């Protein structure tokens, strides 16, 4: 829902039993609630043509603008939430909202070529089901990551990690289930590569949901975008917009893997 | 110890939504009848001469 | 979209009402309901140039 | 009369902010045919 | 219901209209709430009785 009022419950404390013998006095336990809560914001998207472009429609660029405007959303909402940036400039967010890479902890990637990164996956697994005590369910891989375990070789020149495919998008690392996206990079729309190379932890301590969807909209009157009056013009906008919110159940539910300082 | 919901916690007890941000769990009910006055009625179309406009 | 308590039901009446309100205010008293001032137009009230009793 | 289009108050533009104006209205008219044939009770100062 | 969650809504601003001229700008007025929240309390009484004063 829209605002601040979004809840979810956490039980913070568990009840345990007791071995109780013959006539043995019997014993009440440990049960207790905590909530965490999020806000949502808002992502937009917005074109703006001349009537003759509308009229022209060249290569049928019309039907298409849905497509790359429901996409540039989907982009807003992975650098929102994986990184707290706007993907029309790369900045940070000033909104109240806390990305995934926000306060979660971090491992550091060795930075040299053909070094092992295999290991450090493992040290970024042990953090957040030894460490934090969480479940772990998956990765979201950076495809230089990709790269970087697929050409570790011994001094044999030998692969260290023999089984890591090239260039698929849907994956597995060790059983667990791991996606390719360069929106783990962030340099995608705007923004810099942040050095961050993958994400992992518990994908359920994530929630995630829109609250309200415009899907595409002509706008034939007024001042939509600071270019000037529609009308005036003889213009069209088309808008597109998403109302969307998340929470982050545990920072420590995922750990981020980043590479070093130069 | 028995399980508090009110706040603070009554003494000797624990509280069930004792939790960080816990009290967030607690349930609202909001009237769906308001206090609002009534406004003041307008007086000049009724005490006065109707004329065509 | 949130529509706060039912909040956006009653602009109709709250409006209809905030216009009933200024003919009279500028009628009787030659005033802007929504700043009290003075109306700055050439229409003349009851109460302007209307004897007092106190 | 619902707006969704420019700027109907000089808050901005409704598409602009992402807003909905709201709008009603009277064109009335009078004469006091004369002042004299009104007064006016009020109540003294304290 | 139990606890300090009974809500009543309140409006606390209104609408108020303006005098404007043939080509003057139009302006927006006010409208705003608040709300008064309430707790319960428990009242109880017993009795009790013997067997044999039953």
């Amino acid at each position: 829902i829209i605002g601040d009022g979004n809840v979810v419950p956490v039980l913070t404390k568990r009840p345990s039993a007791s071995i109780i013998g013959e006539l043995q006095n019997k014993v009440d336990s440990e049960l207790e609630v905590g909530a965490k809560n999020f806000k949502t914001i808002k992502a937009e998207v917005g074109l703006e043509f001349s009537l003759e472009t509308i009229l022209t429609n060249p290569a049928g660029i019309l039907d298409i603008i849905g497509e790359e405007m429901s996409g540039a959303l989907a982009r807003q909402v992975d650098a929102a939430v994986i990184h707290n940036r706007q993907s029309s400039n790369g900045a940070q967010l000033t909104s109240g909202t806390v990305s995934i890479t926000a306060g979660a902890p971090t491992v550091e990637l060795p930075l040299t070529a053909g070094v092992d990164i295999d290991p450090f996956l493992w040290e970024g697994y042990n953090t957040v089901t030894e460490a934090a005590g969480n479940n772990f369910s998956g990765f979201a891989f950076d495809p230089r990551l990709t790269y970087v375990l697929a050409t570790a070789r011994d001094s044999d020149g030998r692969r260290l990690n023999p089984d890591i495919n090239m260039g698929q998008t849907v994956t597995s690392y060790s059983g667990q289930p791991a996606i390719n996206s360069r929106t783990v990079g962030g340099d995608v729309d705007a923004g810099t590569d942040t050095g961050i190379r993958a994400i992992g932890g518990d994908w359920d301590a994530l929630r995630f949901g829109y609250a309200h969807q415009i899907g595409l909209r002509k706008i034939e009157y007024g001042d939509p975008f600071g270019n000037g009056d529609l009308q005036r013009r003889n213009a069209v906008a088309y808008l597109m917009e998403v109302i969307f919110g998340w929470v982050v159940l545990d920072p420590n539910a995922f750990v981020v893997y980043k590479l070093a300082a130069e | 110890a028995t399980k508090s919901v009110l706040q603070p916690p009554a003494a000797g007890s624990a509280s069930i939504v004792g939790g960080a941000g816990g009290t967030q769990l607690l349930p609202k009910n909001i009237s769906q009848e308001w206090w609002k006055k009534a406004t003041e009625q307008s007086i000049i179309p009724t005490l006065s001469k109707s004329t065509p406009v």
